[PDB]
DNA sequence: ATCGATGTATATATCTGACACGTGCCTGGAGACTAGGGAGTAATCCCCTTGGCGGTTAAAACGCGGGGGACAGCGCGTACGTGCGTTTAAGCGGTGCTAGAGCTGTCTACGACCAATTGAGCGGCCTCGGCACCGGGATTCTGAT
DNA sequence: ATCAGAATCCCGGTGCCGAGGCCGCTCAATTGGTCGTAGACAGCTCTAGCACCGCTTAAACGCACGTACGCGCTGTCCCCCGCGTTTTAACCGCCAAGGGGATTACTCCCTAGTCTCCAGGCACGTGTCAGATATATACATCGAT
């Protein structure tokens, strides 16, 4: 094969982080995100209707929400000096913000 | 052909990664993808309820943008640009 | 024909009635068995107010159709 | 006599105190403990109104009726507690509805 | 003339809160152009439901420390126990409150010592 | 199935609410 | 008999916002029994101050990416830079916003001999 | 059937734009931001002006009210300029006809 | 006497410890006492301003309880029991 | 030798039980007051206080810092370091967002 | 020394506010 | 006697005046040096409105007491 | 250290539809007037706040000594980043269908508003008992052995 | 565990001050009543939401490989906790004085309400240029040799 050039591990992300912070577009692929709602929608009431605009709002907020989640979350494992996140961090971070308790 | 396949699994292992990039996360553990989808729904849960709740209080069968808005504000998440 | 009524206590009263039976008749029977005079009584069907002259089939009240009991308090 | 008299400072205390005997005939309450409740009301109370308010605009209603409040209730209160609150208020309305 | 008895809307709901007084508040509360006649009633009872719902917890908790007179601590100790109510008041703090006795496990004693 | 302020005032289960603690 | 002309309170303040329209809003805004004649003017300009104060930041930031037409990202990129404004809007999120490019040091790459 | 004019601050926004930036344009979405953006601040203001009334038991919101609320609501130095512009406005409107 | 002095150092190394106990903190680092007093003031700073700000808006020379209250509420800290 | 010394840390765990058990205010009253009047002076000279009103701060202030420590406690715990460190506050506050 | 809505409108330093970034 | 006036621009205008000098005189001098007619002018002292017939010592206006300049715009 | 390929950066030309403009039509603000009650001001009151003083008494301070926790170094084990080939379904724009929102039009019920009568609710009052205080004896651990 | 040995808890006695209760006045609520309008409700049209399909392909999935990070271990050094004694000022109780906030009666400025009058502001239409999209090319740097 004569030696593929492989970017050192982690180098990809640091380009993506530059990239995905550089532009504005929505990371969740749209249509499935919609379907996710209609389910959850159904439980509170059957047979409900959406301005396709209105769905976009969630998407805008939802991504945005999780974004802000990661930052403190990022800080967490960093505060543990572990360059990788761990699920407890979310559980930690949310517990901190107080959405849980 | 039936009903009810997957949904929440429709937020894909690569997709969330993209966010994490915007989140400034260098390396990601595997189990993250589980709990992530847990929180996401839980968030969307109470959010949707209210906009729904407004909506029925409007006697209108359709969720609008304004609905989602007023959901976030009494939530504390208040947003712009889809309002009005 | 048997129907029920649900109360503030959730009490479920057994009722042997007929679709042509008047609210006048019904409350009296509740006055009859439960001793509570209609003066302080009203029964509900789907939130609507019941007049004596109305019968059960007037509201399309079917067998085992359960109703919402009220104590209307005049005085106090 | 009665100089400069302290204008009656209204509370829910008595109202609070009545309720107490219905749930707990025995127990007493300290003013500080009472002071909690009296404040405690308004906070919930204002939270409610403001939301009822917001409904008006969003429906462009000029008036807050019952239907308003309930809608706000389901918003403001969490979980099952709401439904009972819904219930008691509802059960109240009907009972007040037939009044007079 | 001769209004001839009296009756209070609160009594008319058989409820302890002053429907009249509340109904006054909203009128000046700048909360809407008009006030629905029905609303305050419905609005009133809700509080009259909550006020009990909380106190009941306190009283039981008040009996726990075996003092016949409710104190703030109880209210605090009461509120944080109900898993619902805590989310109602979480943003709010109480005078003389204190917090629930709580300890993190890893901080507990032993090592078997 | 929420409503218009109906007469559905359904349950006196609040004791179970109080049980939640 | 002669209005003869006309003048707008906005012009009377030489300010761009519709004093009249705002002054209409408060009247129905259920914000008070009455509306002070002076207030809306004062109230108006404040916004007319802010609206510039923000846009100015955007425009400069808009020129930075060298696109003559302001976009949302700029506004977002604008707002989070001002150390004051961020605390105004911190609870608020923006459509098409994104966030500032930011990286934690310890996560930075290393040769760094 | 069809009209009733949906009022915005857009034109008002758009005027301001040329004074600060004669060149630049704006997208409706971007515009849509501003129009909403106003009310949010705007309502925040009123409600606080309101609260003042009770706490002084005033029945009326005048200028003096708003300013007080301004210093509350806005952070840091930005307030003072806001205070300034509003003030400078009031005087200039004060002497008007 | 001269002019007012230490103050903020008047929150004592043992005192804060008591809180930390109520905070459920088993062992405490030394530098905590510094940053602690930093935050405390910073908190009290914006808090006091508003109650003050209300107070002058009242044209009254004295801070009351109601003042502190309305400070916390538009802050988000809303409190009970000293409010009338 | 002879003198019985509670093993290190044992004291606190009694205090934590203790100081969570009772309600009284941990900050010494009067100095806390003086702290205000300074900060008070800067915004306006010559100001007055209902001694009640001061108590509010004290109530809130202690309460505030209390809630601060919990997450703060969790922090170093999340670092498995049974002792707190100042960065934790700086961490925790930046999490809550009082800073940024 | 805050006031009643005085004429003290003192400073056109806002550029320094804009400098803060 | 020298005093100043501060503007919307913060311009500080040098003024050689006398405590008995009328506002009529003063604005005219500003009209005189700055060419701006009083029709669009008013000056402020401690927020109070200045009438021509008033003089400086009428307000207890002292030397180097600085004032708030106004352009009163009629038209537009 | 020199060498190559990868991704990004940038240059071009290119095609498209959104902003920004001009025209004309209408609704919300301007103008002018009245009548009424809010608030401002001044005149008296007394309550609350500050202040200053001195006695015991706990709390702050300070130091001492050594234990265990922080932190740094290292090494093992493995999970997560990267890349590629395989696989799946998002996004596109294009067509068709009617549900439901939004705009409309009439009638009237329900709320505000005014006045006159009535007791619910508040402050002021005193006595009384739930509970803060404690000195002794009951238990439930901690550390030493 | 097994020991004494603290420190804490639970207990019976005492004691004092705020609960919780009643006295009586008053002002907020209630009653009876008129007037008009907000909004209910039935009619009607016209947007955009849902549905459904297939050509295209960018994204997602799944697996292979190894690298560099999570974490577990150790090992040292010192920063806190415990505890005894030495030093300050918190606290309580007591009286003293006047500032300021609370309440009251009065007049007048200011704002709501109302009407008639018209351009500011809106939708609507339209034409072009800022910017997005596609494609070639130069610049930077990472990692392989």
């Amino acid at each position: 094969v004569k030696k593929p050039h492989r970017y050192r591990p982690g180098t990809v992300a640091l380009r993506e982080i530059r990239r995905y912070q550089k532009s504005t577009e929505l990371l969740i692929r749209k249509l499935p995100f919609q379907r996710l709602v209609r389910e959850i929608a159904q439980d509170f009431k059957t047979d409900l209707r959406f301005q396709s605009s209105a769905v976009m709002a969630l998407q805008e907020a939802s991504e945005a929400y999780l974004v802000g989640l990661f930052e403190d979350t990022n800080l967490c494992a960093i505060h543990a000096k572990r360059v990788t996140i761990m699920p407890k961090d979310i559980q930690l971070a949310r517990r901190i913000r107080g959405e849980r308790a | 052909r039936k009903v009810l396949r997957d949904n929440i699994q429709g937020i894909t292992k690569p997709a969330i990664r993209r966010l994490a990039r915007r989140g400034g996360v260098k390396r990601i553990s595997g189990l993250i993808y589980e709990e992530t989808r847990g929180v996401l729904k839980v968030f969307l849960e109470n959010v949707i309820r209210d906009a729904v709740t407004y909506t029925e209080h409007a006697k209108r069968k359709t969720v609008t943008a304004m609905d989602v808005v007023y959901a976030l504000k009494r939530q504390g998440r208040t947003l712009y640009g889809f309002g009005g | 024909m048997q129907i029920f009524v649900k109360t503030l206590t959730g009490k479920t009263i057994t009722l042997e009635v007929e679709p042509s039976d008047t609210i006048e008749n019904v409350k009296a029977k509740i006055q009859d068995k439960e001793g509570i005079p209609p003066d302080q009584q009203r029964l509900i069907f789907a939130g609507k107010q019941l007049e004596d002259g109305r019968t059960l089939s007037d509201y399309n009240i079917q067998k085992e159709s359960t109703l919402h009991l009220v104590l209307r308090l005049r005085g106090g | 006599g009665k100089k400069r008299k302290r204008s009656r400072k209204e509370s829910y205390s008595v109202y609070v105190y009545k309720v107490l005997k219905q749930v707990h005939p025995d127990t007493g309450i300290s003013s500080k403990a009472m002071g909690i409740m009296n404040s405690f009301v308004n906070d919930i109370f204002e939270r409610i109104a403001g939301e009822a308010s917001r409904l008006a605009h969003y429906n462009k209603r000029s008036t807050i009726t019952s239907r308003e409040i309930q809608t706000a209730v389901r918003l403001l209160l969490p979980g099952e507690l709401a439904k009972h609150a819904v219930s008691e208020g509802t059960k109240a309305v009907t009972k007040y509805t037939s009044s007079k | 003339k001769a209004r001839a008895r009296a009756k209070s809307r609160s009594s008319r709901a058989g409820l302890q809160f002053p429907v009249g007084r509340v109904h006054r508040l909203l009128r000046r509360g700048n909360y809407a152009e008009r006030v629905g006649a029905g609303a305050p009633v419905y609005l009133a009872a809700v509080l009259e439901y909550l006020t009990a719902e909380i106190l009941e917890l306190a009283g039981n908790a008040a009996r726990d420390n075996k003092k016949t007179r409710i104190i703030p601590r109880h209210l605090q100790l009461a509120i944080r126990n109900d898993e619902e109510l805590n989310k109602l008041l979480g943003k709010v703090t109480i005078a003389q409150g204190g917090v629930l006795p709580n300890i993190q496990a890893v901080l507990l004693p032993k090592k078997t010592e | 199935l929420t409503k218009a302020a109906d007469i559905s005032l359904d349950n006196l289960v609040e004791g179970k609410r109080k049980r939640r603690s």
